[PDB]
């Protein structure tokens, strides 16, 4: 069976400003099959009540989903996105970098 | 301008865990307007844009009925596909279907689509003539034979030339405030030291709709295609999109580099450079 | 507005 591993981008809706409310996005794309697990993390711990978009796919049939939650970035709080897929031997964690 | 309407459908079987889950979404250009999920407590076609909400009860009843029936049909097809490929009933499999239409400025049909994939691979697609079929393998040829026998293509063509374009034009008029508004990218360049010897220049495009865009870096007016890191265009969550392109640049060489931006919301293409 | 036709594979 054919398998495509997800691309992962984690980023904010708006340019980050400390003390200012915003949205943290994790966008997973390019993957197959569609079964996937995504967590947003704040200082290594799972954020509750994260929402996501409905499963859709690109012209090459690979799937994409957006996970997202409100957040107020600060200097010290570290944010991340954790993804698990049948193509990964371990969960893959991507740290939020405000310059990316 | 030019516009599209697309319906996407995915069924995923899960033996031992009930019937296959069915998820479908409708789009005009890059705006989601409807959805349906068979795992919802009370499954129904649901609005996802302001301009589709004005459709009446008859609309929502009809679309919901279609979704509910398509869910059942996909489940029969998944069973069929186990036979066509000599596969056991123990594993999870995927059936995808896209169809829809493209129109030009005068709202005439430019192109229709109706295609399927099984387990992430092309299975059968209606050709651009809306009358003949391309089947990817011998299994799909069995479908093709049945669809030719039943004149399925003629029926699809009639939808694609008629209702698909007529309702897309309707939706474009009703959502003219958003659907026929291109939001230009907010652009800038950032500089990110790597070492004494080089730094990264990142050209940003933010807050743009629609998603289509061209970002490129040049050095002495030459395209830096192979040395550009270009991320996938990504949704911001407010209907708009984001993209960036980055090049690694020798210290002191920064002014040799220019970023170039094309978006339909821009009267002329942009040229940006690092501004310290 | 959706295609009302269901053609079985």
């Amino acid at each position: 069976m054919i398998q495509r591993t997800p691309k992962i981008q984690v980023y904010s809706r708006h340019p980050a400003e400390n003390g200012k409310s915003n949205f943290l996005n994790c966008y997973v794309s390019g993957f197959h099959p569609s079964d996937i697990e995504v967590d947003l993390l704040k200082n290594g711990e799972r954020i509750e009540k994260v929402e996501h978009s409905d499963l859709s796919f690109s012209k090459d049939w690979s799937f994409y989903l957006l996970y997202y939650t409100e957040f107020t970035p600060t200097e010290k709080d570290e944010y991340a996105c954790r993804v698990n897929h049948v193509t990964l031997s371990q969960p893959k964690i991507v740290k939020w970098d405000r310059d990316m | 301008g030019s516009h599209s309407m697309r319906y996407f459908h995915t069924s995923v079987s899960r033996p031992g865990r009930g019937e296959p889950r069915f998820i479908t979404v409708g789009y005009v250009d890059d705006t989601l307007f409807v959805r349906f999920d068979s795992d919802a407590a009370s499954p129904r076609e649901e609005p996802r844009a302001p301009w589709i909400e004005q459709e009446g009860p008859e609309y929502w009843d009809r679309e919901t009925q279609i979704c509910k029936a398509k869910a059942q049909t996909d489940r029969e097809d998944l069973r069929t596909l186990l036979r066509y490929y000599n596969q056991s009933e123990a594993g999870s499999h995927t059936l995808q279907n896209m169809y829809g239409c493209d129109v030009g400025p005068d709202g005439r049909l430019l192109r229709g689509y109706h295609q399927h994939a099984y387990d992430g691979k092309d299975y059968i697609a209606l050709n651009e003539d809306l009358s003949s079929w391309t089947a990817a393998d011998t299994a799909a040829q069995i479908t093709q034979r049945k669809w030719e026998a039943a004149r399925v293509a003629e029926q699809l063509r009639a939808y694609l030339e008629g209702e698909c374009v007529e309702w897309l034009r309707r939706y474009l008029e009703n959502g003219k405030e958003t659907l026929q508004r291109a939001d230009p990218p907010k652009t800038h360049v950032t500089h990110h030291p790597i070492s004494d010897h080089e730094a990264t220049l990142r050209c940003w495009a933010l807050g743009f709709y629609p998603a289509e865009i061209t970002l490129t870096w040049q050095r002495d007016g030459e395209d830096q295609t192979q040395d550009t890191e270009l991320v996938e265009t990504r949704p911001a969550g407010d209907r708009t999109f984001q993209k960036w392109a980055a090049v690694v640049v020798p210290s002191g060489e920064e002014q040799r580099y220019t970023c170039h931006v094309q978006h339909e919301g821009l009267p002329k293409p942009l040229t940006l450079r690092w501004e310290p | 507005r959706r295609l009302p036709i269901f053609s079985r594979l």
